């Protein structure tokens, strides 16, 4: 599932460089980049079932934050609520 | 002191074990409330050595894992002028990891600047 | 030791390698249970080295960005009677970094002051 | 080593570089499960000297901010009895702050008290 | 080295400058589950000596407030055995705080005890 | 110096207590924003000395327990190129545990490398 | 160096103060994802130094009450191989509290073991 979600953010963000696992990237990686983190599996009901978490860790080369919101924005944009098809586990 | 022997002491040293570097410079500069950053290159043929034993740190969380040392220092002649600082950052592309200029103390004689005396980490 | 050979050496100390220094004093005063500064300014010549082998420390965080360092020493003679307290300090403008006085030892013989030993944080 | 020997080197010591001192003496006795302070002073010429290099603590929260060093050392003679304790204090009034004793070794020669080498403080 | 050397060098050491004692002694005997303490008493001639420069260190929490430093040591002869342990104690009282005797070394020739040196913590 | 005597000083110095040891390299290489194991040996003549005087330090966890020191060290000739980084490792067999090189520092003179000082852990 | 120099120098060091000791192997073994201790005893002809100054740590828990110490050193011939271990302990009954090899640093002369120094945890 990772990997969906990385090549979602990699093919409809072009401003970004690269899309990583939590402790991937070393000091020389290219910025902006971003990180995948998964979190917990909680049950949350018969409707829900089981909800997974996921964050996505945007980083920046720290010349202002209005950078960083336009990525945040563009990250929104793609993710949220558009299905994602993750071709590795063909699911 | 007289300061030329400063001056012939510090480019003998230097000479007896030179490494060409491009020490790159980027100087974030305060506009409107954040940092605009100019990019800038310069070359100095310059001695590296050992000034400290230390162990290597290692950072690992989810920003990336980078692992740094402190352990070498540099001695550069006063043919450029540098200045590391909070804001500002020198830093050169040395094979065995990046090196970067964390602090410099310029060897001044009478008030006249001939050469800086630098540490470095070498951010693996 | 007498007086006057304390005198001596530390006169001549600063005069092997002098720099003219502008202390900027800003002494706090208590009114009405909070402070009223009054800045005052100095000039002496005083002589700068290195006391420490200490390490740039970094501190980051929403109010700022500032790196300081403890390597300076400095020593200044009895021509100007200087104080740093809590609610007292000292500082001037060296071009690498701004120099603030952490903390002063005074050179005193029999009683009778003939200069000062101090130590330095180089704030970046 | 004789004793008078070692009288003679630290009253001769203390003439090196004496200061006049008056150390202010406050006892805390348990009173009822509290404490029942009785101030008292008392005088002493003494030497007082660097024994350690340190760096100048500060302490800034909500009761006050106070900054001490803990660089001075002292030398008294055996004129007077000293006993800095848990409940004991003993500061006096230095031109250059406060200045209050942590630490006393007292120098015993056979069993027979011969004068205290002591530490201080140097709060300000 | 042979054992008389140094049964001389510790008895001629404690000689030059000792001090009577009265370590008295409380160890502790597990008896169902809890202990139970018994406590004896010992007297030797032992010369104090520095050993360390340290800071007197203050705890100060709920229960009370004792300081204490760990800087005195000790050296006692063979002429009685110690044992120091987490579960057994030995202290004794100059009149300049209570001592406890933290850890001794015990100074061994082919395998006989011939003195023990030891280290103290003054608890004011 | 000639990098001559400096290459003759390593080769003896290995040669006076060699230790024949088959390094094995695992490169760890970016794909797809995770990493790629690249697992490769190599073997070099050795000498392994003591550098430090460090306490082994024990890590148990419910991952796992492992003790490691930083205690010794390695030297090793120029026949063979070694890299160690973030993403990179190289370790060996040694009988008493098995060992990790931290860290390499490249002996080079006049821009030319001429063998490795290096730091180990001996991950027991 | 020459091995047979080696051998006879660590033969005569335990040769001028040594002591018999057992030391008692507890060697823990994987199965079944847990551990099955095989305990095994051993004796050796000894040396026992002092390689560190430090102070007896203590640690009290609901688990228990320990103190334990790392002053001493030790010696020991080729006579028997030792390995100490994240798995391994070797320890052995010291009159003055029991004694836990902490560390073992092996004397090895061109790949030929002639002796080990090393480093105990006095536990009282």
């Amino acid at each position: 599932m990772r990997a969906g979600i990385r090549k979602a953010l990699i093919d409809n963000i072009k401003e970004l460089k690269g899309c990583y696992e939590p402790n991937v990237p070393n000091k020389d990686t290219k910025k902006p980049y971003m990180v995948v983190v998964q979190g917990q599996d909680n049950d949350h009901g018969e409707t829900i079932g089981f909800e997974r978490s996921i964050e996505v860790w945007i980083y920046e080369g720290r010349t202002t934050f209005k950078k960083l919101d336009k990525l945040t924005k563009q990250v929104v944009e793609v993710l949220d609520m558009n299905t994602i098809v993750d071709e590795s586990e063909n699911e | 002191i007289n300061i030329d022997r400063r001056r012939k002491d510090i480019i003998r040293t230097i000479n007896i074990n030179p490494t060409n570097i491009t020490i790159t410079s980027i100087k974030k500069t305060e506009i409107d409330g954040a940092f605009e950053e100019t990019e800038t290159e310069i070359k100095c043929v310059v001695r590296i050595f050992n000034e400290k034993t230390a162990e290597k740190q290692i950072s690992s969380e989810k920003q990336g894992t980078f692992s740094s040392i402190r352990t070498y220092g540099m001695l550069v002649s006063n043919d450029v002028i540098l200045e590391v600082n909070s804001r500002d950052s020198l830093e050169f592309e040395c094979i065995y990891g990046r090196m970067k200029i964390v602090n410099i103390y310029p060897q001044i004689v009478k008030g006249e600047l001939c050469g800086y005396q630098c540490s470095l980490e070498r951010i693996d």
